[PDB]
């Protein structure tokens, strides 16, 4: 989900032109226009105005050019931007009906020029989907053949026979993960162009596809000012053609199973559903839109169109604009980096912003800070393998490593959950809270996986509770690893083929796996313990399995570890509900309440599994697009695509709770603690399921987007990167919304004395009383409940408390308050600077006079106030805060009366 | 870590400088006529000390000469906060270079009495180091003032390895 | 996270030993605490329950309890020298032990509570030789044992348990450690204190002679504050016999140069770093590397060296290898202008790379390898004419290249850690 840099960008910038442009003169143009990936064969373009350049991506290298001459750059005109044959494999409507066809065709790739016309680049290599996933671990597949293909193998100058450098480096040739998969070569191609198409009016926009006809083709919906062109080509030769109308047009999209031209009238941005085989449009005119599109984006199955100055998200389904958020600056380049988060680049080209979909800043790089042409501008990029690729008009570009966010186990609600990241140098970083403490976590721990190859695609990471386990499953290699982390230890089992793990608590693994016998799939759960003496298979672990039917498919599943257990109500030995699984299937989900029973230490042993309903979850809900689920009391509430919804019974009734949840951060004992757009939102499950008001909503406001929380200590906890090119490191802020918390409570009308003891023991908590008081009486705003509120604290003492407490936080409330409110606090206060002084006579606390003495000259209303606290600082050091005031008082004094004495002082002390 | 100290020349900026955020560091020191605060920048936490902020301030000039930093604060709905600068700015330099910080208050309170520009070109004159707009209704740039102060605050050859490759 | 590392054992079906380290690791000049947690797993509401086997609810005696530190230093003697010292080849050598202390005497414990025993070490020596166990050929392992016995049954059984503990060297002010000597006898350290903790006008006349800086005013008037190790290491940061400096010669930037023929500048963001900190490196090597050669490929990594003493190595010849904790490897086949680099090594509270020590027989060290690959620099040195035509002149990668392999090792002090990871 999440992305963050692992260090500054690898520099670097494209070879000069080979040939020669002119007959006599010669211009390398190194100036990048485009990039784009082509995840499909691993290879990396990029294009520029003379010349297209092919790498091979992971491997990062050259690998073919096309240098076009001085002829073509004349007749065709200099290339303007490339497309990719990107084949959706799924349902469009208006071109592609049955998806059967899928399978691996041709590599074509698209450039229009700077005069319309479309040349057709076709790569081929001997590649395919499945082997590019097993040798370089890039997670292509989701719908050693000799060293024939190796090239750029660099030989040792003497003693030829051996390789010094085939992939990324000989390491000059361990049992967890492992044939010379280790070398991850760079592999051939070839390019070459097959077919110029002339068209006659400008290509604003083009995008290529791939259908069946029977036999397979490819089609491209190309949007002239005049409207729409689809051109069907079966092996490069122009087949029967249609022409829609479409007036204005700006830019095509294929979003949520459906073509779609986007046109700008009128201050208008009317969105134009396109249906070919019916020959029809649908205008669906949006909200207020002065400026003109700047670039249309496809995240989550919603359109997100991007201005100038905002951007709106766009819901297929309802046909109406959902969200709107700008940022501080103005877009330039806008594009989805990943399925989340996505990159802007502000006008002044020369950072990136990663946001979140719903507005929030996650990272930033902050240039431009006066530092100093030697800018490096950026033109496009291309994110891929966490990997982004970032290009400039200069002919150079920036090879970031980025990290990844993967999912733990789905809300674990006895602890608060871990935040992990992965990298694909087979590493990770694991943060997790103090939970109980009062202290927060500032450290990130790392891991390395056991291996040095680096085609490891670390496909889930999870932490089970009390973090005394790590399981994590290698999908390339098909290997499941088990690391005990109190001691350190790695497990490897090999031909693994689960599709999904979770948690059940502590040592258990609900593990749903794929049996090769058949293409059947099934769910077990294991039992890891922590040592293991003969190295024993995964099979023997496995206590429970259940078999999915054949014909029903499995689109997600969802572990839940209950904190409170319900009683089974029937030696009893207390059978509970310590935990549930949640199948969902498109056609049925069932409900498996794990029947366990607790020892007193913990070890939560299950002893059966209950299917609680099989309940027909309908298509209305998307159960395709559910990303949580739980079990409730009498209904099941699952988070959508962007909404919580409830399905209760009370006929099986839906229900929408919250319509804007772009994220659940965790859930800690019936709280769910999600963020909604631009918000931070703490719930209780109780009152999310009545649809009641949140427990607190707090703004997000800067980068410090929240990543995990301990609400016991009312924290927040976010990671921001501290990025330079020198260095860059990830760090963690942590924000207490204490005060928040309180304010929202006592809006609740929640009776006093409670909050007070339930927040009596946080450290922050006076100050939590403070930053109320403060901001309350500027303005103005009821003062009696927050003074209140501080006269009860330290007053419900286990002699008089003589009220300490209310007494500090009084006077640092109003020494930080400005003038012109010293009267109004006095007013609401019912107490004097004369009660305050005889208070702390009688309990003797110098430190309040210490604090207050500025305050107590020039009152809101000779000076012996000075030596008597002076005397009073000295006595109590007699009987290193009363030291330090003494000091400060001490040299003020020296210095008044250098201004003007000191003498006196001394003379009276003795 | 070194105890930055910044003397102020209203106290609504000092109030806002507190109550705005709570990273943690809520916990700010006070002393006796002047307020300390760590403060957070790049994992480095540097003690921010306010020296000062009627019946006093004749002391505050002895102040100056100890505090690194001197701030001014003017109220930009009246031309004589803007225009007494000059006497405090040229006090400042004759009671060791300081960090000088120029700003202006109740921006977005009818406003603008005078030019932004005309007050950017007058500091530029005067030599003020950062100019920054903030205001006391919920400042949005007090924050990067503090910023912009605290990285302004103060905080050799290659070892050639001649060993060549093993023959 | 849990605050500290905490290792929970069963001594009986009813009964929970909780071990809580106060730190992850303990330095030279500092003791051991260690806070022994006995609990009761019954329930006060079924001790009055009334066959019913309810003996999982009776209280529990335990007679005789002990804890013991002890310290092993392991070592084959196929590269070590065995015959100059004062199971097939690993030989080994007690290092320290401290006495048997006995924990308890006669401590009952009722269902549902918990009784905490905090035992403290005396001061270890300045010198101890600090835990190293990431080696093959050498090792340090220190292991704190505690044990009792249990009533439960007719015949008395006994629980002993060892758990490992990590030492840390002991480092100065300015840097400075001791060589940790490793031939000598033993050490007999105390028993050790411990603690069942229970539940629940000088200074004026001082000050008037002192008005006639302000923190040093304040220590001078409180005395009538650095000397924790870890408080030495947290502020090593901020500054610049036995004892050896280990902080000599640094360096921020290193240059690197095959034959006086420079190939690139490796740029260090801190001179020196801990064992929980980010290696952060900038390599710039395209402007720095001669233009007659071009660095294809670069592999960095984090390598610990054992130099084994001369007087202490077994004869019967090469240079000892990096044993590497990380790696990461880069292709510039492009005009690379630079590389910057994060070399992470593992962090984590039972898990963390060995600091920079040296013994009385053998030496660690801490370096980055870097290794090039280095081509003579074509016109293009990936990309070869293939078909030329009118309206195109097509392009493919090069099938073979040559080059050399050229290595190297930049020194790099990195020193152990004052920040304690919580615990799991």
């Amino acid at each position: 989900m999440h992305l963050w840099p692992v260090s500054p960008p690898q520099l670097l910038r494209i070879p000069p032109r080979n040939a020669e442009l002119g007959e006599g003169t010669k211009i390398d143009d190194c100036n990048i226009l485009q990039s784009m990936t082509l995840p499909q064969a691993n290879v990396l373009i990029m294009l520029t105005p003379t010349r297209v350049l092919i790498y091979n991506f992971k491997p990062m290298a050259l690998v073919a050019s096309h240098e076009r001459t001085m002829a073509s750059l004349k007749e065709f005109g200099d290339n303007r931007s490339m497309k990719r044959s990107a084949p959706y494999n799924d349902i469009i409507e208006g071109l592609i009906s049955k998806k059967d066809s899928q399978h691996q065709g041709k590599l074509i790739f698209y450039v229009m020029t700077d005069k319309n016309f479309l040349l057709t680049y076709q790569i081929l290599k001997n590649c395919t989907n499945e082997i590019i996933f097993k040798e370089y671990g890039i997670p292509v597949i989701e719908p050693d053949y000799n060293n024939d293909d190796d090239t750029l193998t660099v030989f040792d100058k003497n003693s030829s026979s051996r390789i010094i450098q085939n992939g990324f480096g000989i390491t000059k040739e361990l049992h967890f993960l492992s044939e010379n998969i280790d070398e991850l070569p760079v592999k051939k191609l070839e390019l070459r162009l097959k077919v110029v198409l002339k068209f006659d009016y400008e290509i604003i926009d083009m995008i290529g596809i791939k259908t069946f006809s029977g036999r397979y083709e490819e089609v491209l919906i190309v949007l002239f000012p005049h409207g729409l062109q689809i051109l069907t080509i079966s092996d490069f030769k122009v087949s029967k053609s249609s022409l829609v109308e479409v007036k204005k047009g700006s830019k095509t999209i294929v979003c949520n199973k459906q073509l779609m031209v986007l046109s700008h009238d009128e201050k208008q941005t009317i969105v134009s559903i396109i249906d070919i085989e019916k020959q029809a449009v649908e205008a669906i005119p949006l909200t207020d839109t002065p400026d003109e599109l700047l670039t249309c984006l496809e995240v989550n199955g919603y359109l997100v169109v991007v201005y100038k100055e905002k951007i709106i998200c766009f819901d297929t389904r309802i046909k109406k604009v959902s969200h709107s958020w700008k940022p501080p600056f103005v877009i330039k380049l806008c594009d989805k980096i990943n399925d989340k988060i996505l990159l802007l680049v502000s006008e002044d080209s020369v950072n990136i912003h990663f946001y979140t979909e719903f507005g929030n800043l996650l990272f930033a790089t902050y240039f431009d800070e006066d530092d100093y042409a030697a800018e490096y501008k950026i033109s496009d990029f291309v994110c891929l393998d966490k990997s982004l690729i970032t290009v400039s008009h200069s002919g150079k570009y920036q090879v970031w490593k980025l990290w990844e966010e993967i999912k733990q186990t789905q809300f674990d609600f006895r602890n608060p959950k871990c935040y992990v990241l992965t990298n694909t140098n087979n590493d990770v970083i694991i943060y997790s809270p103090v939970t109980s403490s009062s202290i927060n976590n500032d450290n990130l721990q790392v891991i390395k996986l056991p291996t040095k190859t680096f085609n490891n695609h670390i496909a889930f990471v999870k932490i089970n509770s009390s973090l005394r386990l790590f399981a994590t499953y290698v999908s390339n290699k098909n290997i499941l690893l088990i690391h005990n982390l109190e001691t350190n230890m790695w497990s490897s089992f090999a031909d693994q083929n689960v599709l999904d793990l979770h948690w059940l608590g502590d040592n258990y693994l609900v593990c749903h796996m794929k049996n090769d016998d058949g293409s059947t799939n099934l769910k077990c759960l294991q039992i890891p313990l922590q040592e293991a003496n003969p190295d024993v298979e995964l099979s023997d672990y496995v206590m429970w399995e259940y078999n999915v039917p054949e014909n029903t498919i499995v689109f997600s599943l969802h572990v839940n570890t209950l904190s409170r257990y319900k009683l089974l109500k029937m030696q009893p030995d207390a059978l509970l509900k310590t935990a549930e699984i949640i199948l969902v299937t498109d056609t049925q989900t069932i409900v498996f309440d794990v029947i366990s029973t607790v020892h007193p230490c913990g070890l939560n042993i299950i002893k059966k599994f209950y299917q609680y309903l099989k309940i027909n979850i309908p298509i209305d809900v998307l159960p395709n697009k559910i990303e949580w689920i739980i079990n409730m009391k009498e209904g099941l509430l699952f988070f959508a695509d962007r909404k919580f919804i409830k399905l209760g019974k009370v006929g099986w009734q839906t229900l929408t709770l919250l319509d804007n949840i772009e994220k659940i951060i965790d859930v800690i004992r019936d709280e769910i603690f999600v963020v909604q757009g631009h918000n931070y939102v703490v719930y209780s499950l109780e009152d999310l399921w009545d649809d009641k008001k949140p427990l607190v909503s707090i703004p997000i406001e800067e980068d410090l987007y929240p990543i995990s929380t301990t609400p016991e200590t009312a924290t927040t906890h976010t990671l921001h990167c501290i990025f330079n090119a020198r260095f860059s490191k990830l760090v963690v802020k942590h924000q207490i919304y204490l005060d928040q918390l309180i304010l929202a409570k006592l809006e609740d009308n929640t009776d006093l004395e409670d909050i007070s003891h339930n927040y009596r023991f946080l450290k922050p908590y006076k100050f939590a009383l403070e930053k109320i008081l403060s901001t309350k009486i500027l303005r103005s705003d009821s003062l009696d409940d927050i003074l209140k509120l501080i006269k009860m604290y330290d007053n419900t003492d286990p002699s008089p408390p003589t009220h300490s407490g209310m007494l500090e936080i009084i006077s640092n409330c109003l020494r930080k308050i400005e003038t012109k409110y010293w009267n109004h606090l006095f007013t609401n206060l019912k107490m004097t600077p004369r009660d305050l002084l005889a208070l702390c006579i009688e309990e003797n606390e110098a430190k309040m006079l210490g604090v207050l003495l500025l305050v107590f000259l020039n009152y809101d209303e000779x000076x012996x106030x000075x030596x008597x606290x002076x005397x009073x600082x000295x006595x109590x050091x007699x009987x290193x805060x009363x030291x330090x005031x003494x000091x400060x008082x001490x040299x003020x004094x020296x210095x008044x009366x250098x201004x003007x004495x000191x003498x006196x002082x001394x003379x009276x002390x003795x | 870590l070194t105890k930055y100290k910044i003397v102020f020349l209203k106290t609504s900026l000092i109030t806002r400088f507190m109550y705005d955020t709570f990273d943690d560091h809520y916990q700010a020191t006070i002393g006796i006529d002047f307020l300390s605060k760590t403060m957070y920048l790049d994992d480095k936490t540097i003690r921010l000390q306010l020296w000062d902020t009627e019946r006093f301030r004749s002391l505050i000039p002895s102040y100056i000469r100890d505090s690194r930093v001197a701030i001014i604060v003017y109220d930009i709905t009246k031309r004589k906060s803007f225009e007494y600068i000059d006497k405090w700015i040229e006090d400042v330099k004759n009671e060791e270079n300081v960090i000088l910080c120029i700003v202006g208050n109740k921006s977005d309170l009818d406003e603008r009495q005078i030019s932004t520009e005309e007050g950017e070109k007058k500091a530029k004159l005067l030599g003020a180091k950062i100019f920054m707009e903030t205001s006391t209704k919920a400042g949005y740039n007090v924050k990067a003032l503090f910023k912009k102060i605290a990285k302004s605050l103060p905080e050799n050859k290659p070892g050639v390895i001649d060993i060549s490759t093993a023959e | 996270m849990r605050a500290h590392r905490i290792d929970t054992f069963l001594i009986r079906e009813n009964i929970k030993l909780e071990i809580i380290h106060e730190s992850n690791s303990y330095f030279g000049g500092e003791h051991i605490s260690i806070a022994f947690r006995f609990k009761h797993l019954g329930s006060q509401h079924e001790l009055f329950n009334y066959q019913k086997q309810m003996y999982f609810h009776q209280p529990v005696t335990l007679i005789s309890g002990y804890v013991q530190i002890s310290g092993v230093f392991q070592y084959d003697s196929e590269v070590i020298s065995e015959s100059k010292f004062k199971d097939t080849s690993i030989k080994t050598l007690p290092l320290l032990l401290i006495p048997q202390t006995l924990l308890f005497s006669e401590i009952s414990l009722e269902p549902g509570e918990v009784r905490t025993f905090y035992f403290k070490s005396t001061k270890l020596p300045k010198d101890i030789c600090p835990s190293y166990s990431s080696s093959k050929v050498a090792s340090i392992n220190y292991t704190l044992e505690v044990g009792a016995d249990v009533l439960s049954d007719d015949n008395i059984e006994k629980f002993s348990n060892r758990v490992p503990i990590t030492i840390a060297p002991y480092i100065s002010s300015n840097a400075e450690q001791y060589t940790s000597r490793l031939d000598k006898p033993a050490i007999i350290l105390k028993t050790g204190n411990i603690k069942e903790l229970k539940p629940r006008x000088x200074x004026x006349x001082x000050x008037x002679x002192x008005x006639x800086x302000x923190x040093x005013x304040x220590x001078x008037x409180x005395x009538x504050k650095s000397y924790s190790v870890r408080d030495n290491i947290s502020n090593l940061e901020q500054k610049m016999s036995n004892l050896l400096p280990q902080l000599i010669n640094l360096q921020n930037a290193y240059q690197i140069n095959r034959n006086n023929e420079t190939m690139a500048k490796v740029s260090l963001s801190a001179p020196f770093y801990k064992t929980t900190d980010d290696i952060n490196l900038v390599i710039e090597l395209d402007p720095i590397t001669t233009p007659l050669l071009k660095v294809t490929s670069l592999t960095v990594s984090l390598e610990s060296f054992e130099i084994i003493n001369p007087k202490y190595k077994t004869e019967g010849g090469s240079k000892p290898k990096g044993n590497s904790v990380y790696e990461k490897h880069f292709i510039c086949f492009d005009e690379c202008k630079s590389v910057s680099v994060k070399l992470l090594p593992p962090r984590s509270p039972t898990n963390q790379i060995t600091g920079q020590f040296k013994t009385d027989v053998f030496q660690h060290k801490w370096m980055i390898g870097l290794k090039f690959v280095i081509i003579a620099k074509t016109e293009s040195i990936t990309l070869d004419q293939f078909y030329e035509d009118k309206k195109g002149i097509l392009f493919h990668s090069k099938e073979n290249l040559e080059g050399e392999e050229f290595t190297c090792y930049v020194p790099i002090p990195i020193l152990c850690t004052s920040e304690d990871f919580m615990g799991w």
